């Protein structure tokens, strides 16, 4: 359902902790399962068992990072408040590539993960806030 | 094959698409794809080897299921208004149908698996018509209906097939492969403006055509086939790296080429409805779209790589491939800017 | 000296079908 | 030739470009309005034929 | 081996045509190089200009 | 201008229909001839600027790189006429050709009106000068060197593209007379800021910032020569020329975003002019200072104030000709040692007196020597600087040291020493090459002579 | 008009020109056992003609003014050099192997374009179904590594089948005393100096593998030095022979004219055999070809296409 | 009718799920094309009897001319995939990849 | 009028006059506010008919 | 800094982004079988997509 991840905006950052940081966490996994879709029927697993074990790993971890993302967001939107910062979601995206440098072990995995999904995330945030209609209907 | 064969499948090739554009009803239109595709597989499978089944078959398999579903669509829109035609008021599931199975059918990311391969498994002519001529027909059902189409998954497609072909060009050492991913990423351009004034996007397919078919002539003329091939060109037809060059700088499209027209002009009409950040991320992986072509063109015009010993008999012997029209497609594109504003 | 051209080591990683 | 020259020239050159900054704008504006509600020539897209319907008497009344 | 030339050796000029001036081999295009040079590269542009 | 441009392009049939025997005189001296009548457009009785079409204008920032980039050619064409004279005629003339095409693209950069028109040559300026790197350099890292120059500018370049078209779409011309006159103050937002940041960083990263500059060490230090001139000497500039004709539509957004660019650009030209005082190859610290010098313009134009914006043309003229002259004066070695690291030959002084005093000439040029349009501008910019802040003259004076520093070595560990007796192959020396110097310096002199010229908008 | 489906539909068939000694016949043998006074003769008696055996200089005989070049641009290679000095670093064996198995290929096309255009027979002598002898025989003394041998067999391997094979060949045969002593008394001081195991090699190849491989698609006519003498004799017997069993028996207009547009190509021909299979003995160099390639683009009668040279004699080249 | 429409587009996913999800056969895919084919046969003939439009009765003859044309050229490529490879099957068919 | 190896010499002056032919024709195009500019405005000599041409 | 640290953060950094992308996005393998699944993949995306925004 749209209005569930519409109810992302219905309040600021700082609050509602909880829901925000669950529903990212069910985004990251949305996303994860499609990545596991894809690396399953290309580049098939030798077994059932390993692509299952494919799908639950793909999963996990981006759910892991939606989390870190959303507690991340609300948290420093609560310290330091300041809703209109898109800091916040630059150290949630930052937060986000550790993970991803956690779960997969590298760390250069983990600097670039940060600085891209952190850009990403500021873009985003500004991009909310400024108001830009990617997928935009046609007006000339 | 002897002429009559030739004379037939020639006019089939031709009067697939030509059905396509001349007709209302979505029938005949459905017909003309369908020209399209058998006429071909003779041409595809010709030399008779597994390279060249497996090509045909990747082929026709995909194609048949694009045009079931096409006329799924065709057939609920029958049902549903009693008319072959899509009007507004139609359901947008049967447009995105339709919409998802001529992507299969042009080749645009994430159905574009099919492409390389083809085009990998079959001569550098039937790449050349695959790639230019059965493009036009697929893109002409878009073009008269582009009102109707929803303007999201027509972008998506169009960023995965820009991704998607850069990523996979910057590592594929044969060129009927790197024509694909071009072509994929061409396709990905012209799909994402044609809600936006479809004349941009004939303007991109035909300045892709014109780029194209003299390259295919240039890999044609020593039957080059991979970059160790195409190096091999200083020493047997050296007088080509002028024109090779300023096409594939064209194709990858810098400003003095008219093959950044249609790139710089998309944006524009873009960004004059809000389209901001996805033009963004187009515009920063043309460049790599652009490096392999750099590579290339070091490859075979800046850094002259070793040759061989039987290469001088080539040059003992005599010449009278180029047909005269290389010179002026090529010509027309890498240096046509200047008169962009009666093209547009 | 010279101006510097390819040579076989440089060709070679052209040629393994997929770079 | 003098300053007169290049003082004027530089006027007729801004003419122009206003002129032009003015009239794209315009255009803009029109396109917009024109795809938006379909009053003017440009995006009237297309309906079906009309002269292809039969009038004629059929073969019931209740046609 | 792969069929290379070896690398031609250093140069020295002055043995022929010691009033080389940097221009080519032959020596009198090396004078109507220079001549050319100085005189539109001085006398021309450094004076007419100034 | 057309005046300028079209005989630029005839001296293209000019190459290709002379004898191979008459081909570089003919062309050299019609291009001293272009470089002669590009100085009609210096005849400015008046304070209003010279437009000739809507294409073309000419403002006193557009005259000075106009009248150096036509007169760079014949200069990249003499210095670029030992090596590829045993090549083969066509390669010769296909040089020649690129050449003319720079001189013409950059032309028609500095007298364009509109900011798109400066785009696509801003941008067809790299084909010539990657081919120039990439087939006649003698190394192997000329491809790697080419792929960096290309792409840092390219990733810059397309924000660049996207930001016009928004001025476009916002506005409706583009040209910069219109864009001086109706410009309106800027909101402060992100969406305003990232704006700023795609007009700035294409520019930035041809200038360049400390941050990103290595395409420039690679390039200069594998670039024939000819590249290497114009490298150094306007497709730097091509930058500063473009912020400064760019910034008049960012106020007041320039008062904050310009901090990180202003301090990158100090603490980096400090770092690189360490660097240069400890460099294994002569093209590299020319390349280092060059970098070291282009900061100063970076943070000039970044404060923007007249004394600032004035410094700035200074430095970039005067710049350009002394880095010009240096890379031909360490070519010059190279052509016979085909070796940059320098401490190779150390002893020279004894075989080549004289081309060691141009050396010399070029040194105090590059390090503050007052009588020159060298300091006027470093000095300017410093006082520009601490009219800013007055903590910054903490770090021009390092600099000002570490410039002597590294500017003495190069001279003494190159010329000054025992000579190395193992060099049978130092010829004496080349007419051709010391007339190179001379018409590198003889300009020095005559704008040291009237800098009334070498100013910008601003006075 | 240059020949095409044009010319063909017009009425350019090929199976109209054949009328009995239509024949691509090729004489083989070793070192020295009579085959070009031989060729020769059933040529004269037939009414086909004579093509030479293709040495390292067939291209340059056959285009531009038809002299032997210098040997930097037909090849880089020396039959001499190869009888003095088999074990070259200098990769002259294979350089010479592999520039001869082209030559004989270029001579089997041009062969081929006479025959189909004007249906005149054709007698050659060791073409490219009898090349491989020499490679075997050099493979098996240390001649060769064995990475030419592959290069050799992937060449032939790309470019035999698209031909046709001859009709019949003519493997005289000699022992390798006689043929020994033959060379002896034939006045070369390089082919003296030649082994016997080379051309008991030679022989072991052609008797094994091209005599029974050939008799699977021609028609062999093994004779002796006795019976090699008097072509009179070998002629009577390819009178009479019944050209069966072959690939030329399923052949129709369409098939021969696709084979005579792939023959009137010479760069179709030859572009299988300039791959960039980087071999240190075939592989020369950017600088060293380049040198090369403007050296011949320098001469007399090159530099441009052949009409549009004026410097020859050629006129009217402002309206060609 | 709106029941059985329902049931015939359910059916002509359930074909196209088929030729989509392969096996190691082919003409196996061939046949679920023919399904398909023959589902859309079908709702076109039934919206035709029901609107009574005469005039698009043509349409269907066309589907199955034009769909029996594909079948024969797919049984072709078929015997050229067994001529090369013996078996028929689609995992044989890996080497443009490379 | 033997071996004209030296007729090159006229192709960069044969640029130079006609870019400045060119010049002329666009300040022949551009040839409004030729006398309306609120700063010069000078009523027409007794023998003059254009100010700047 | 300037031979490691800026080399390894801003070019080679996005040479080994766009090369791994590259690596595990065209090492496919030439079954129809999996590119049809991708496909029925990318239907029930499309169809999810359409039944949620609407
Ligand atoms: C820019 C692209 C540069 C790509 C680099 C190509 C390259 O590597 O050069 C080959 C080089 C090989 O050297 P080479 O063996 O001496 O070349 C043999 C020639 O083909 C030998 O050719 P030839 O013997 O048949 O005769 C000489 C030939 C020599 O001419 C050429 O082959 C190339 C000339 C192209 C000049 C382009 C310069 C840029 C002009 C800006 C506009 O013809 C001419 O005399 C030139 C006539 C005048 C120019 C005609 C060109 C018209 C097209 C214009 C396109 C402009 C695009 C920009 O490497
Ligand atoms: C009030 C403010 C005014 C500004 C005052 C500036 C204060 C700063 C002082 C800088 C000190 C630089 C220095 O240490 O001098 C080194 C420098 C070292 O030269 P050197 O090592 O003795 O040369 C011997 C060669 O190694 C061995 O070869 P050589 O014996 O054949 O050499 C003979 C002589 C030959 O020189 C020439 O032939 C002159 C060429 C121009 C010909 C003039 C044609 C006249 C027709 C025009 C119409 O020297 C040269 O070859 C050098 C030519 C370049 C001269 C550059 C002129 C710089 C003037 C700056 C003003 O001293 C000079 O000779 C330069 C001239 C003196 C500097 C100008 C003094 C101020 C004059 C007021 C203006
Ligand atoms: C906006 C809506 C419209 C869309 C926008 C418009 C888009 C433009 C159209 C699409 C452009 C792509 C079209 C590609 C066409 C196919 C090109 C091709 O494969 O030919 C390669 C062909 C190769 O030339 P070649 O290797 O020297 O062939 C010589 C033959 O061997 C010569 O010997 P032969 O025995 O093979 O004879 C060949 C025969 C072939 O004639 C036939 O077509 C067969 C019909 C026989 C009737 C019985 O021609 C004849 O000799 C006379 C007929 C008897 O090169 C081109 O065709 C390049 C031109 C491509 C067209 C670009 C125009 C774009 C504007
Ligand atoms: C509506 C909801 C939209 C949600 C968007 C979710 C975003 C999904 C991101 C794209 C999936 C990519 C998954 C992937 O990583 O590719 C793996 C596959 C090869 O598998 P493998 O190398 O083993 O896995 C490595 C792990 N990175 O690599 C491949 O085979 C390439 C597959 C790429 C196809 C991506 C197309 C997605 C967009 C389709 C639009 C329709
Ligand atoms: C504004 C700032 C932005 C600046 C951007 C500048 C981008 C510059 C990109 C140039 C990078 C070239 C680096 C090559 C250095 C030479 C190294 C070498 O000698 O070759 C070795 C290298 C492989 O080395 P290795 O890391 O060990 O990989 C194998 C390990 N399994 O072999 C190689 O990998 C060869 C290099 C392949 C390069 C892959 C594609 C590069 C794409 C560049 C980005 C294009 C822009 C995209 C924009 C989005
Ligand atoms: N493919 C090859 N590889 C190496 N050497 C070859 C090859 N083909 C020919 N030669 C050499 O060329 C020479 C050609 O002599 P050939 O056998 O042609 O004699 P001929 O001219 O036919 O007359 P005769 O047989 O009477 O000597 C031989 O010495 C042989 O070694």
């Amino acid at each position: 359902v749209k209005r569930f991840f519409e109810s992302y905006h219905e309040v600021p950052d700082g609050t509602q902790c909880h829901r925000k940081t669950y529903i990212t966490t069910a985004l990251g996994g949305i996303c994860g399962i499609i990545g596991s879709a894809y690396s399953v029927s290309l580049n098939p697993a030798d077994s059932t068992l390993e692509a299952v074990a494919r799908v639950g790993r793909y999963t996990f971890t981006a759910a892991a990072i939606g989390a870190m993302f959303g507690l991340t967001t609300c948290v420093s939107a609560q310290v330091r408040e300041k809703p209109d910062d898109p800091l916040n979601y630059f150290i949630g995206g930052c937060a986000g590539g550790l993970t991803l440098g956690a779960r997969t072990h590298s760390y250069g995995t983990a600097a670039m993960g940060c600085v891209y999904m952190g850009t990403a995330a500021a873009l985003f945030k500004i991009g909310k806030l400024e108001g830009w209609e990617l997928f935009p209907t046609p007006k000339v | 094959m002897n002429p009559i064969t030739l004379a037939i499948i020639y006019f089939t090739i031709f009067l697939g698409p030509v059905i396509t554009m001349s007709s209302t009803n979505l029938m005949l239109m459905w017909v003309g794809l369908e020209f399209s595709l058998l006429a071909i597989i003779p041409m595809l499978i010709n030399k008779k080897n597994p390279r060249s089944t497996e090509a045909a078959t990747k082929y026709f398999v995909t194609q048949a299921t694009a045009s079931m579903i096409i006329l799924l669509a065709i057939v609920l829109n029958y049902k549903q208004l009693g008319t072959w035609m899509f009007q507004q008021q139609t359901n947008g599931l049967i447009l995105n149908m339709t919409l998802m199975a001529l992507s299969m059918k042009l080749g645009l990311a994430p159905f574009h698996f099919w492409l390389p391969e083809v085009t990998q498994g079959i001569p550098l002519h039937m790449g050349l018509i695959l790639l230019t001529w059965q493009k036009i027909a697929p893109l002409s059902i878009l073009i008269q209906i582009y009102p109707l189409l929803n303007s999201t998954i027509i972008l998506m497609l169009a960023i995965t097939s820009i991704f998607m072909g850069a990523w996979g060009g910057l590592n594929q050492t044969q060129m009927r492969k790197i024509m694909a991913y071009s072509s994929i990423a061409h396709m990905g351009w012209m799909l994402a403006i044609l809600p936006y004034n479809p004349s941009l996007t004939l303007l991109n397919l035909m300045i892709y055509i014109i780029l194209t078919a003299p390259m295919f002539m240039a890999l044609m003329l020593n039957n080059s086939m991979t970059i160790n091939s195409i190096s091999l060109l200083w020493n047997k037809t050296p007088a080509m790296l002028t024109m090779i060059s300023l096409m594939l700088l064209s194709l990858g499209g810098l400003p003095p080429l008219t093959g950044f027209l249609p790139k710089w002009i998309i944006i524009t009409e873009l960004m004059k409805n809000n389209c901001l950040i996805m033009a963004t991320l187009m515009a920063m992986m043309a460049l790599l779209n652009l490096f392999f072509y750099t590579r290339l063109i070091y490859s075979t015009s800046l850094t002259m790589f070793p040759t061989n010993n039987n290469s001088k008999m080539m040059t003992h012997q005599t010449k009278t491939k180029p047909n005269l029209m290389f010179s002026t497609l090529a010509i027309m594109s890498t240096m046509t800017l200047p008169l962009a504003p009666q093209l547009i | 000296a010279r101006q510097w051209q390819p040579d076989i080591e440089w060709a070679e990683q052209f040629s393994g079908a997929v770079m | 030739d003098g300053p007169e020259k290049n003082y004027e020239k530089t006027l007729a050159i801004l003419q122009i470009e206003s002129e032009k900054a003015e009239l794209r704008l315009k255009e803009q504006e029109v396109r917009r309005l024109m795809r938006a509600r379909g009053d003017g020539p440009w995006y009237q897209f297309p309906t079906p034929e009309k002269e292809f319907i039969d009038h004629s008497p059929k073969a019931t009344p209740d046609n | 081996q792969w069929q290379e030339d070896p690398e031609p050796e250093d140069e020295n000029v002055y043995a022929k045509n010691p009033d080389f001036h940097g221009y080519d081999s032959d020596p009198v295009v090396d004078v109507w190089n220079m001549r050319a040079v100085f005189f539109f590269g001085f006398s021309i542009v450094l004076v007419f200009g100034t | 201008m057309l005046k300028i441009i079209l005989p630029s392009l005839m001296l293209l049939p000019l190459t290709w229909l002379s004898s191979p025997k008459k081909t570089w005189t003919n062309v050299t001296s019609y291009s001293f001839l272009i470089s002669l009548t590009s100085l009609t457009l210096l005849w400015q009785t008046d304070e209003n600027y010279k437009n000739f079409s809507n294409m073309f204008s000419s403002d006193p920032l557009s005259t000075p790189l106009i009248i150096l980039t036509a007169w760079l050619l014949p200069l990249m064409l003499m210095a670029s006429q030992n090596h590829l004279k045993k090549d083969n005629n066509v390669l010769q003339k296909l040089y020649i050709s690129m050449l003319i095409s720079l001189q013409i693209l950059l032309i028609m950069t500095f007298s364009a009106t509109e900011l798109i028109m400066f785009y696509i040559l801003f941008e067809a300026t790299l084909i010539p000068t990657l081919i120039i790197i990439t087939r006649w350099g003698n190394q192997t890292e000329r491809l790697n060197a080419g792929i960096y120059f290309l792409f840092y500018t390219l990733i810059g370049s397309i924000p660049l593209l996207i930001a016009l078209i928004l001025i476009q779409n916002h506005v409706g011309t583009l040209n910069l007379m219109i864009l001086s006159f109706t410009t309106h103050t800027l909101d402060a937002s992100w969406s305003n800021n990232l704006l700023w940041l795609a007009c700035m960083m294409a520019f930035l990263i041809k200038m360049p910032l400390y941050g990103v500059h290595l395409w420039l060490p690679k390039a200069h230090v594998e670039a024939p020569i000819a590249g290497s001139m114009i490298l150094a000497a306007i497709l730097l500039k091509l930058g500063s020329y473009g912020m400064i004709r760019i910034s008049i539509i960012l106020d007041p957004l320039t008062k904050y975003m310009a901090y990180p660019f202003i301090l990158l650009s100090l603490w980096g030209m400090i770092m690189t002019s360490s660097i240069c005082l400890r460099q294994t190859d002569l093209k590299s610290l020319i390349a280092y200072s060059s970098v070291s010098h282009m900061a100063l313009v970076i943070a000039s134009i970044m404060i923007q104030t007249p004394w600032s914006f004035m410094g700035a043309t200074m430095l970039m003229i005067a710049h350009g000709l002394t880095s010009s002259l240096l890379f031909c004066l360490a070519n010059s070695n190279y052509e016979r040692i085909h070796s940059r690291t320098m401490i190779m030959a150390r002893g020279l002084q004894m075989v080549f007196p004289l081309m060691a005093t141009w050396w010399l000439m070029a040194s105090l040029a590059n390090l503050a020597l007052p009588p020159s349009i060298n300091l006027m501008g470093e000095l300017f910019i410093t006082m520009s600087l601490f009219s800013w802040s007055n903590f910054t003259i903490i770090l021009m004076g390092i600099n000002i040291i570490i410039t002597g520093m590294y500017s003495m070595y190069m001279i003494i560990t190159t010329q000054r020493g025992k000579l190395t007796n193992h060099m049978i192959n130092l010829q004496p020396s080349h007419t051709r090459e010391l007339t190179l110097m001379a018409l590198h310096m003889i300009p020095l002199i005559l704008l040291t002579t009237s800098p009334k010229l070498i100013t910008g908008l601003t006075m | 008009l240059r020949y095409g489906l044009l010319a063909a539909i017009l009425g350019d068939k090929t199976t109209k020109k054949l009328h009995e000694y239509s024949r691509v016949i090729t004489v083989d043998g070793n070192i020295c056992s009579g085959k070009n006074k031989l060729a020769k003769e059933i040529a004269q008696q037939l009414g086909m003609k004579h093509y030479p055996e293709a040495g390292i200089q067939y291209s340059s005989t056959t285009t531009g003014d038809g002299r032997p070049l210098d040997i930097e641009f037909s090849g880089s290679c020396s039959l001499e050099k190869f009888y003095d000095d088999p074990k070259s670093n200098d990769g002259n064996s294979y350089r010479l192997q592999s520039w001869l198995y082209a030559s004989r290929l270029l001579q089997y096309a041009d062969a081929l374009e006479h025959l189909l255009s004007t249906g005149q027979g054709v007698v050659l002598e060791r073409s490219i179904y009898s090349d491989f002898v020499f490679l075997e025989a050099m493979y098996n003394q240390g001649y060769i590594r064995k990475q030419c041998v592959d290069h050799y067999n992937e060449i032939k391997r790309l470019t035999l089948p698209e031909y046709l094979p001859p009709h019949a060949v003519i493997y005289i045969d000699v022992p390798v005393p006689e043929v020994q002593s033959r060379i002896q008394k034939k006045g070369d001081p390089h082919e003296m100096k030649v082994t016997s195991a080379y051309l008991q090699d030679i022989e072991n190849a052609y008797k094994k593998t091209f005599l029974p491989k050939m008799s699977e698609m021609c028609e062999v006519l093994v004779y002796d030095s006795w019976e090699a003498e008097d072509p009179t004799k070998v002629v009577e017997d390819i009178e009479y022979l019944k050209y069966n069993k072959g690939p030329w028996l399923k052949q129709d207009d369409w098939t021969f004219h696709y084979l005579r547009m792939l023959v009137q190509d010479k760069t179709e021909v030859l572009n299988y055999t300039t791959i960039p299979v980087y071999l240190p003995e075939i592989t020369i160099g950017a600088h060293q070809g380049s040198r090369i390639y403007n050296s011949f683009r320098e001469l007399p009668g090159r530099k441009y296409a052949p009409g549009y040279n004026a410097e020859v004699g050629d006129k009217w080249i402002w309206l060609k | 009718m709106p029941s059985t429409f329902f049931n015939l587009t359910m059916a002509f996913s359930l074909s196209l799920l088929g030729t989509l999800m392969f096996r190691s056969h082919l003409m196996s895919t061939l046949l679920c094309l023919e399904g398909m084919v023959l589902s859309l046969f079908i709702m076109t003939s039934v919206t035709s009897l029901n609107s009574n439009s005469m005039s698009s009765m043509p349409i269907p003859i066309t589907i199955l001319v034009f769909a029996a044309c594909e079948a024969a050229v797919g049984l072709a490529l078929l015997v050229k995939v067994s001529n090369t490879y013996g078996t028929d099957y689609v995992q044989n068919l890996n080497l443009l990849q490379c | 009028q033997l071996l004209r190896e030296h007729w090159v010499h006229i192709l960069v002056p044969a640029g130079f006059v006609f870019g400045c032919y060119l010049d002329r024709k666009d300040d022949e195009k551009l040839t409004a506010f030729r006398n309306k500019s609120m700063l010069f405005q000078r009523e027409l000599r007794p023998n003059e008919e254009v100010t700047w041409k | 800094l300037d031979l490691i640290w800026l080399e390894k953060t801003i070019p080679k950094s996005t040479s080994t982004l766009h090369t791994n992308m590259t690596t595990l996005t065209t090492n496919q393998k030439g079954l129809i079988k999996l590119y049809f699944m991708s496909f029925l993949i990318n239907i029930i995306l499309i169809i999810i997509l359409y039944s949620i925004n609407l």
